[PDB]
């Protein structure tokens, strides 16, 4: 009995963090693409402000 | 009585230790059994440590 179940719980282990290594990645390009659009007007925010 | 001569008996007797070598040869000792029961604990153990490396 101890070694079955010692099966079945290594394939909803390993099934539960193969894809927490998807979205763990996918989160770092959406924050790296977030402040690509914010930094873009940051910088045209500095020539708004500095003619004034 | 003193008795004699002494031809007899005595090869009458080795003849008698085949069969008190054969009677006796088949006993069983109430130990060797306590001793079966330990090699059945490690073995599967060891199957569960092979089941363990199965894992890891």
């Amino acid at each position: 009995i101890d070694l079955e179940k010692s099966q079945q719980a290594l394939v909803q282990k390993r099934h539960y963090l193969f894809d927490v290594q998807r979205n763990n990645i996918a989160m770092a390009l959406e924050v790296t693409y977030r402040e690509r659009l914010h930094r873009v007007y940051k910088e045209i925010k500095n020539r708004l402000d500095y003619h004034i | 009585d003193t008795s004699t001569w002494f031809i007899t008996i005595t090869s009458m007797i080795m003849t008698l230790f085949i069969l008190f070598q054969l009677k006796i040869s088949n006993y069983s000792y109430p130990a060797s059994p306590e001793s079966i029961e330990l090699k059945t604990q490690k073995h599967s153990t060891p199957w569960e440590m092979k089941w363990t490396k199965i894992y890891l």
